[PDB]
């Protein structure tokens, strides 16, 4: 899980 | 179980601000994004932005940059949204939803507020409604303005049902996958740019508005909805 975008 | 418990209805006047809350429980608050969605009559569902309570970083739909402010409090596991310069356009129900690996599978109950982009992916749903008799099967179509296929191999198309007086619920994720708790009478297929939700053996519990949504690229976008009702 990226902390700066929820985009896949 | 995951719970998202939103603050109460607001009756407010134009030109003011309002701040609403979304209390999370049943999972690690700082691990997942929380998105916010606006449900305004005649205007379907519209995505506002999201926030990561671990980093406090927020992403906004450009349409809401200068309207909405997302914050989070890790002490109380609460996400907040503040709206400024309220107008009639802001009268709506506002939902928070937890993003689980791109799935908006957990939704708050909504907060009602009553006020007394060229490159965005456009999602279309040609049918405003479908009228069916119980036990009939039905197909609902959606199209996206660009492919929703990602380099990882997944197609980031989602279907939701919003039953009358309820929050949206996730039915199908990543084009074809059945969400937990949803009957396997629901299925999804598509080409990456055109999609079909199929419902076999329709029953009264299936009544409501069906929305497609893309979670490929910010801003996330929803189709205009197709209302399912039982027949004339």
């Amino acid at each position: 899980i990226n902390y700066y975008a929820s985009e896949p | 179980e995951v719970q998202l418990q939103q603050s109460g209805a607001e009756l407010v006047r134009p030109g003011t601000s309002v701040k609403m809350s979304c209390k999370a429980a049943g999972y690690t608050f700082t691990k997942y994004w929380i998105g916010w969605v606006k449900q305004r009559p005649g205007h379907g569902l519209e995505w506002i932005g999201d926030i990561h309570p671990g980093s406090f970083y927020s992403n906004y739909n450009e349409k809401f940059k200068g309207k909405a402010t997302l914050t989070a409090d890790t002490s109380s596991s609460t996400a907040y949204m503040q709206l400024s310069s309220l107008t009639s356009e802001d009268s709506a129900i506002y939902y928070c939803a937890r993003d689980y690996y791109t799935n908006y599978g957990d939704w708050g109950q909504g907060t009602s507020v009553t006020v007394s982009g060229g490159s965005d992916i456009v999602m279309t749903q040609a049918a405003p409604s479908v009228s069916v008799t119980p036990g009939e099967s039905v197909s609902i179509s959606c199209r996206s303005s660009k492919s929703l296929l990602h380099r990882n191999g997944n197609t980031y198309l989602f279907w939701f049902l919003q039953r009358p007086g309820q929050s949206p619920q996730l039915l199908i994720y990543r084009m074809s996958n059945l969400a937990s708790g949803v009957p396997d009478r629901f299925s999804g297929s598509g080409s990456g740019t055109a999609f079909t939700l199929r419902i076999s053996r329709v029953e009264a519990e299936d009544v409501g508005v069906y929305y497609c949504m893309q979670h490929l690229e910010y801003p996330y976008t929803f189709g205009s909805g197709t209302k399912l009702e039982l027949k004339v």
